[PDB]
DNA sequence: ATTAGGTGTACTTATCTACACTTT
DNA sequence: AAAAGTGTAGATAAGTACACCTAAT
């Protein structure tokens, strides 16, 4: 639902919800994709990340985009 | 020669079988192969699934006891041909796909209903109707369930539930408890009740690779396969070890392995989500007393965009038994052993899958905390029982509440062992 | 010429060739972008940067990416 | 009260006009509205356009000189019924859209070739053969279709590939070669232009990039186009940033089309980054070429699905040679519309108003600047024979064109400096 | 009580504005 | 004689981690 075309927050929320998809809390999440809860926190939320983290998280969950 | 690979009441693809060169060859429909899902991840759409391959991932479909030998007994052929087996057995396998011989089917539908009397005539006299440690034995049936009646279920429409009896004390409740013990714990676990027949108990098991439609006669299939299949094993690799216990066989794993396991995230829809179900399963079968949990008690779903990892099933706990042997079927950090388990075992071991210690003692100490009020919960959930059968869930209890009392004991250690 | 999914290597190497494809200097891109060349050029190379920095060029060479759907499991799973 | 919408040979739509509310609706086919681009921006695909947004981009299409008032006469209608000259004018437009009355084509289609005898009489005695005081624009022309070798009119689908141009004013032809082949050779893009001769008189052949010849048989295949106006939709009247005129009771009147309003279309173009950057160098090259005429209806962009894209430049003329014109910038820099004005002040403020960096004018312009002094020596041989009014017009030309170089090349560093 | 959240130092790291250089 | 890609260096300043600190329903 909503679909995207994709920016900063919207992407942070798309890992909220593939995150709470998959029933899934911050602090289990955060350290499969290598990160600190916190990081998660500040990548669901939109806030300014390095683009290696979102890539961890996306590679984690399983998550792919494409160039339309 | 060749046999049609066919979904539900759809035909997929076929599999080609050349006696001659001992070989087998499936190739799939062009519209599969663009939108579809190949059997297993080693038995690609383009049709470049290896013979071999496919021979085991056919093998890994059969019974492994008594009942393969009444199989092969009642078609008589011998123990070499999977292709007699798999086209007799063919309409009703674990998984969606149905093998159909071209052009063959009753179907009719319709049913055969069950009355108590045929099956407590078939309890008493297993010889009538069909030693140094363990694997099974156990006896099981597979049944059509609508709630009230069993019944045979034929051509098209299969069986939705395994029914599974007790020959050896509490088999029954002990799958029971621990199965309900997990899905009590929040885990995600196949549904499982307990039903009787006669004197006899039986624990009725929902088949999550088959869905019955109600209101009609038909049955809605799933497609699976067990961790073996898809890590391309043989069938003789579903224990770590795929020979023996043996001393100079000890030092021998070909087999499925924890880290072998968790590499099949990667493949799975949600790699994260499946690395905890991993772990749980691991941790859970710690703290119940499963040391049999091996490759085809672990499954997944089979889609176009991945895999994803069934609800698990068959958790028993044989730690109950010492008539046996227990050793993890699955190893931890090369320690066989479920009572020389201690915070190095589990260091290394989350070390080994390359995963953060401090997630093992979350989810072990969760669920191990969890676990003295949620047993008293189970015990609840239990039918009548009788003097004995309350004896059994009382060891049951005690010797569980002490798995979980040992390893919170050090669990806190875990974290500052150095390697 | 063929990225199927993208990764941060990959990434880089599209803009690089959009704004090759736009006859465009390096210099020039980054500076409406509203970045330096430096960080241009870390960018293109997958060098690890600002999601921030990523989306300034994103939204600038008007390039826009998408996830994958589905309704996972295609509507489907019996 | 309906004429039908066509690309090409497709139908993709539907005009409307109500008669009695003196109103426009466009409304649109099914697989068009889904698959398709509109008119305009503002004239979208589910057939929301207002009915005065799409009166003005229709009159956006129309010849503001005396081939109007030949036009209505032609045709004996009221200059304020634009159904019935649109409908005349329908099968060739600006862009790939032909607008058809229902169940009529004539096609036939064919040809109809020319000789230089009829152009020269329209060219020598513009009175029999078609007083300004103080203005700027416009010249005479005519459409054409061109095979390479000799000129006819094309008829019906069949349409015009080029734009040939006579000269009334002084060596004004001479003026538009040097200065889109000047833009060319310094790599802008910019469309393809020739010179042409009738008798003793010159022409300047344009090449039309909205429509394109096929050889071998008779189709033309058009790319739909839309000017600045239509895009930002403006009233024709808007072309010009200040939309009435230089009088000093409407000097602060801007309503029109400026340059931060030209650059807000960079996000609906396919490649913002792109667009901004020829719209700069357009407005950097005409700085320095001395265009102070370029206008809303001079640049337009390519309409496709995906976006707009700028086109090449075209009519790329140096107004500063004429001083019997009252010469000041279509498009304000920093609020100044005076060309002499401009220092590094106008500049910088221009920059900052476009909300951009200041570093990037400067490479823009100190690089043309540069390349311009060897640049021009190249155009000059592109030329073919020319009198000694014409040489020294050309030396005037190229004398006060380094002029201009020099001059901005001057105080360029300080725009860096300067404190607004 | 378990979850989403916020910290707070301290580690490591990018963006900025030039000048300088390795390549046509 | 460029002219694009590619550097470097100091002041800025921002995100990440970590054991664990702590409110939020």
């Amino acid at each position: 639902i909503m679909a995207s075309p994709l920016n900063q927050q919207s992407l942070g929320l798309l890992i909220k919800e593939r995150r709470k998809s998959a029933a899934l809390t911050q602090d289990v999440a955060a350290m499969l994709c290598g990160v600190t809860k916190k990081t998660l926190i500040r990548v669901e939320k939109g806030e300014d990340v390095y683009i290696s983290t979102v890539f961890k998280i996306l590679d984690g969950l399983g998550i792919d985009i494409v160039s339309a | 020669l060749t046999l049609e690979m066919h979904l539900g009441d759809l035909m997929i693809g076929e599999l080609s079988f050349d006696a001659t060169a001992d070989t087998f060859a499936v190739h799939y429909t062009k519209d599969w192969q663009q939108s579809g899902f190949p059997l297993s991840p080693t038995i690609p759409l383009d049709g470049t699934g290896t013979s071999n391959q496919i021979s085991m991932f056919l093998v890994n479909l059969l019974p492994e006891n008594k009942g393969l030998d009444y199989l092969i007994e009642s078609l008589g052929v011998s123990k070499g041909n999977t292709f007699a087996l798999i086209r007799a057995i063919g309409l009703d396998t674990a998984g969606a796909i149905a093998f159909v011989p071209k052009g063959a089917l009753l179907p009719e539908t319709q049913l055969r209903p069950i009355k108590a009397e045929e099956v407590i005539q078939r309890i008493e006299d297993p010889t009538m109707w069909p030693r140094l440690s363990v694997a099974g034995v156990q006896p099981k049936l597979n049944l059509f369930y609508n709630g009230k009646e069993f019944a045979f279920a034929e051509g098209t429409l299969s069986s939705t539930h395994i029914v599974k009896f007790e020959k050896y004390h509490h088999l029954v409740i002990n799958e029971f408890i621990t199965m309900r013990l997990a899905k009590v714990l929040g885990m995600n676990v196949a549904n499982v009740d307990i039903v009787h027949f006669g004197r006899y108990k039986a624990l009725c098991v929902e088949r999550f690779d088959r869905r019955n439609i109600p209101g009609e006669q038909r049955v809605l299939r799933r497609h699976i396969v067990d961790s073996c299949q898809a890590l391309g094993f043989s069938v003789s690799k579903k224990y770590e070890r795929n020979f023996g216990t043996g001393r100079d066989v000890k030092d021998i794993r070909e087999g499925v392995s924890f880290n072998r396991l968790f590499s099949l995230a990667a493949k799975c829809r949600n790699p994260v989500a499946a690395k905890q179900d991993m772990l749980q399963w691991a941790l859970f079968n710690l703290l119940t007393g499963n040391a049999d949990a091996h490759g085809k008690n672990y499954s997944f779903f089979m889609t176009p965009s991945g895999m994803e990892p069934t609800p698990w099933y068959d958790l028993v706990s044989v730690d109950m038994y010492e008539d046996f042997e227990q050793q993890l079927a699955m190893a931890i950090d090369d320690e066989f052993d479920p009572n020389s388990i201690y915070a190095y075992q589990l260091a290394a071991f989350m070390d080994g899958l390359g995963l953060p210690r401090n997630l093992l003692i979350s989810n072990l100490t969760r669920i191990a905390r969890r676990i003295p009020q949620a047993i008293a919960e189970v015990i609840l959930m239990l039918p009548p029982l009788d003097e004995d059968e309350a004896s059994f869930v009382a060891h049951y209890k005690t010797q569980l509440l002490a798995r979980c009392e040992r390893y919170l004991g050090f669990v806190d250690e875990v974290r500052d062992v150095e390697v």
